[PDB]
RNA sequence: UUUUUUUUU
């Protein structure tokens, strides 16, 4: 996840500790910038005043508890379905749920393992065709939140994404079968 | 059957067999029993995935290829019985894909 | 190895 890095970084400069320290010295101690930060701060106060007015219920749960960050991973998928990447399977490289491109993960993510399935946030052309900004998913949560977009339909013949979306489909149904 | 014991229109009856009842068609293949380690291999690609499994473990054990075509199996039919498979082809080649082969495990 | 723009005290 870079994303939950993203919010480590808004939590940690929201923190009592980075206000002891010196902020913006603590910014310029950790390789941040204020401006970003405290643009973003102003950002979500803003969403905020704006989710009390249209009256969204402002929900978290306990880090102690294992389903905090798979909570925030389906949220994302809430939203972020549509631009997820899947790794070839054995070889190298990654391509697109969505129209079907080949692409590679950008230099700055987190993400140091292969994971073979991911949402994206955005999509960057440069030297080459890069994907910015990851998390791994997993397909079963793609396929429980998106339904209409993930039906095996609506997608091009066997390709790669297909394969083995099909065997995750194999799967759930095995599931369903034994219960 | 009656009409011989056994050359090349046996295998014929056994292509009408195949051609259209998977049993009248698993049998022709028995009785037929590296090219047919291949056509068995068509057959597993037509796909009874446990029967094809055995038919696949048993052209192994007649092949790391081969091991990735059983991982490729545990990656369609199908989890403890794919660990211990993949101890297998772990106990036959310590060496890097195995650990794609423990991802279809994927606690 | 590769962030053009903007996103309410």
């Amino acid at each position: 996840g870079d994303h939950i890095t993203l919010l480590n970084v808004y939590h940690a400069f929201k923190s009592d500790e980075a206000y002891e320290y010196g902020i913006h010295k603590w910014c310029r101690d950790h390789y941040l910038n204020y401006r970003s930060l405290s643009a973003a701060d102003n950002i979500r106060s803003q969403l905020e005043r704006l989710m009390n007015r249209y009256n969204l219920e402002l929900n978290t749960t306990d880090y102690e508890s294992p389903k905090y960050f798979d909570n925030i991973r389906k949220a994302l998928a809430s939203g972020f379905f549509m631009q997820v990447a899947k790794k070839r399977s054995g070889a190298k490289g990654y391509i697109t749920v969505k129209d079907n491109q080949d692409v590679l993960i950008h230099p700055s993510t987190v993400l140091g393992h292969d994971a073979e399935w991911v949402i994206y946030n955005e999509f960057v052309l440069t030297s080459k065709n890069y994907i910015r900004t990851v998390t791994s998913v997993r397909p079963e949560w793609l396929i429980e939140i998106a339904p209409a977009y993930y039906d095996l339909s609506n997608f091009q013949k066997g390709d790669v994404k297909l394969s083995l979306e099909r065997i995750k489909e194999k799967v759930d149904r095995l599931n369903e079968l034994k219960q | 059957y009656e009409k011989y014991l056994p050359d090349e229109n046996s295998g014929k009856y056994l292509p009408s067999s195949e051609l259209p009842e998977l049993n009248f068609n698993y049998l022709a293949s028995l009785e037929k029993l590296q090219y047919e380690e291949f056509m068995r291999q068509m057959n597993g690609i037509y796909p009874k995935w446990l029967f094809l499994i055995l038919s696949l473990a048993k052209y192994y054990i007649s092949d790391s290829c081969g091991d990735l075509l059983k991982k490729s199996l545990q990656q369609t039919l199908r989890s403890d019985f794919d660990r211990i498979y993949n101890f297998y082809l772990l106990f036959e080649q310590e060496c890097q894909f195995i650990l794609g082969k423990l991802k279809e495990n994927d606690f």
